[PDB]
RNA sequence: ACCCUUGGUCAGGUUGAAGGUUAGGUAACACUAACUGGAGGACCGAAUCGGUAAGCGUUGAAAAGCUUUCGAAUGAACUG
RNA sequence: AGGGUUAGUCGGGGCCUAAGGAUAAGCCGAAUGGCGAUCCGAUGGAAGAACCGGUUAAUAUUCCGGUACUGAUAC
RNA sequence: GGCUCCCAA
RNA sequence: CCGGUGCUGGUAAAAGCCCCAGUAAACGGCG
RNA sequence: ACUAUAGCUUUACAUUGUAUUGGAUACUAACUCGCGGCGAGGACAGUGUAUGGUGGGUAGUUU
């Protein structure tokens, strides 16, 4: 679910935010946290090599299990909670081995159920199947790409891929961006959607939240000067003829994808 | 108002002390130029 | 210390040269790439950093004999 | 390449024979599978002899 | 200038969002009134940060300041 | 020119790690070298632990008088 | 000190 | 408005180019 | 504007092999990637030399 904001100020007259009304605990597992430090897009050079980044709120990462490697363990699932480190929430499973991790909570996950991965495991929302067991047709995500590298797929909030029909050693998948490509079929997915797809329905109202949220002013090309960017220069305003990057790399339908790379064996329709 | 020298030890003996200049090959060169013209204060760890 | 481990080859400097002449410094490099080997005679698997030069003296006069021969002539290490 | 077979091999055969090969045929699959090694002239002689001998 | 890590600072007053409780009300939610609550790149205003307007200074007390006035002052804040 | 700064308990250091830096195994590279997980590195975390009174021209929780406490060490 | 509320966690 | 300009499609020992099609919240025009 | 050039892109040779039916298909052993040998690709890709396009992104200049 969303809040909105009463305009009580103009700050907040735009302002939508989340209910949070999945979230069940506000603490997290502490030996499934650290802290993590910053970049302000620089590398290890220490030259900014992605500009726009800097600022916001301290963190502290989670420890995501995207492999799930204990096959036939049940777990529980204990808590829903906030992650600050993506869109979607997390769900924390104390396994019968008496181990504990954290999964991407999917749509429809509640405290108390139970969960388990592996080809024995019943196709249920949250567990986690070689793509050769799931039925045709069914809702997924956490897609994995190599078998045993760990879900890389169908990750955001509200996201979800269908597997539309099998041929044998590859099955046929719909991805979020409308794109149907094969996929091994000895890779995992895990059943259901992504929960938390009223992200998209949010709005930050004001420029300090972007700031919380660590992103940092971007300027138009347009008003720099033609030392900075292509696009600057010029008396009054000016359209800057054909838009492109500070390099000259036009922003308009050109194709930066690999014209040669091996993997477009297995795209059969493409969508971006 | 605030003017450009703001005095800090541990910044001066890290940015031009004797073992700053020692690290790196163009230090030494500094180094050996300043030994050859002869100079009494090799380094800024000299200064007191 | 890129160099071909067999022959000793190295990159070379040279020019670019325009229709009119005009002269731009560039570097002539060695087709290298690391392969591995089994060694018969040793009985066993080596990784080299050789060229296709380094190759074709290899598949001449057989991988001891060049090993040998570019350990006398120092291109080994 | 210009290898000795060391045993026999399907569409070049004659084992404890001289054949000449591909570089690549006789680098990467006879030579390290154990079909075939170098024909240097070592092994030249030393296959010549043994074939004197068992003459 | 920007970033990274680790610390610190922000007199006093005002307004009164979400939420909650109590009465009425509904088939049930909604919805009305009182009390509560204490949000906000909210308000007035010291420290502080900035530098609007005028006056003065122009071999100046100062190689960019002073006086009055004025902006912000829980934040996209200031600062070690 | 002479004198003046006195600590088991105050502050620091000795211990720990952050950003970052230097490195190992390795990687890269005409040369000089550039990278790269253990060590260094406080602005943070531990420190093993007091006060009262008096006194100098110039020191004091440090000197003195009381009152205490802490750490090692020989029975 | 704890308590309450909040999300930027 | 797809005419112009961009962009996207279908020689050494094939690209391109052509041609056709598309694209204006592309640059641009609206005698 | 003239002339170059980084980068991008095309083809040939090298790395680079085998079989079937040439022009494609198939194979695994070069080579590439993943998980801790096994899996996935595969003579492609990437890289070197040569070559044709493109190239105010950069440079030297003229006007
Ligand atoms: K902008
Ligand atoms: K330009
Ligand atoms: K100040
Ligand atoms: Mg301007
Ligand atoms: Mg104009
Ligand atoms: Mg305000
Ligand atoms: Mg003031
Ligand atoms: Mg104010
Ligand atoms: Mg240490
Ligand atoms: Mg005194
Ligand atoms: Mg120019
Ligand atoms: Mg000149």
């Amino acid at each position: 679910g969303i809040r909105k904001l009463k305009p009580t100020t103009p700050g907040q007259r735009h302002k939508v935010i989340g209910a949070f009304d999945k979230i069940t605990a506000s603490t997290p597992e502490k030996s499934l946290v650290v802290g993590k430090k910053k970049t302000g897009g620089r590398n290890n050079t220490g030259k900014m090599t992605m500009r726009y980044i800097g600022g916001g709120h301290k963190q502290k990462y989670r420890f995501i299990d995207f492999k799930r490697t204990k096959d036939g363990i049940p777990a529980t699932v204990k808590t829903i909670e906030y992650d600050p480190n993506r869109s979607s929430r997390i769900a924390l499973l104390y396994y019968a081995d008496g181990a504990k991790a954290y999964i991407i909570a999917p749509d429809g996950l509640e405290v108390g159920h139970t969960v388990m991965s592996g080809s024995e495991a019943a196709p249920e929302v949250g567990n986690a199947l070689p793509l050769a067991n799931i039925p045709v047709g069914t809702i997924i995500h956490n897609i994995e790409l190599r078998p045993g590298q760990g879900a890389k797929m169908v990750r955001s909030a509200g996201s979800f891929a269908q597997l539309t029909s099998r041929e044998g050693t590859y099955v046929v998948i719909k991805m979020p961006s409308g794109e149907v490509r094969r996929i091994l079929s000895t890779c995992k997915a895990t059943i259901g959607s992504v929960g938390n797809s009223d992200h998209a329905l949010e709005k930050s109202g004001k420029a300090g939240r972007s700031r919380w949220l660590g992103r940092r002013p971007h300027n138009r090309g347009v008003v720099m000067n033609p030392v900075d960017h292509p696009m600057g220069g010029g008396e009054g305003r000016q359209s800057g003829g054909h838009p492109r990057s500070r390099k000259g790399l036009y922003a308009k339908g050109l194709k930066t994808r690999a014209p040669k790379k091996h993997s477009s064996k297995y795209i059969i329709e493409r969508r971006k | 108002m605030k003017r450009t020298y703001q005095p800090s030890n541990r910044k001066r003996l890290n940015k031009h002390g004797f073992r700053s200049r020692m690290a790196t090959a163009n230090g030494r060169r500094v180094l050996a130029a300043r030994r050859a013209k002869g100079r009494a204060k090799l380094t800024v760890s000299d200064e007191f | 210390s890129k160099i071909c481990q067999i022959t000793g080859k190295k990159a070379m400097v040279g020019n670019n040269v325009s229709h009119s002449k005009r002269r731009t410094k560039r570097v002539f490099d060695v087709n290298l790439f690391r392969k591995k080997f089994y060694w018969v005679e040793q009985d066993c698997w080596v990784v080299l950093r050789i060229s296709a030069a380094g190759l074709r003296l290899i598949n001449k006069i057989g991988l001891d004999a060049a090993i040998k021969r570019a350990a006398e002539k120092g291109f080994l290490n | 390449m210009q290898v000795i077979l060391k045993e026999d091999v399907v569409n070049l055969g004659y084992k404890d024979d001289i054949v000449t090969v591909k570089d690549g045929y006789g680098r990467n699959f006879l030579i390290p599978q154990g079909k075939a090694v170098i024909a240097s002239e070592s092994a030249k002689k030393v296959l010549a002899e043994n074939l004197r001998q068992r003459a």
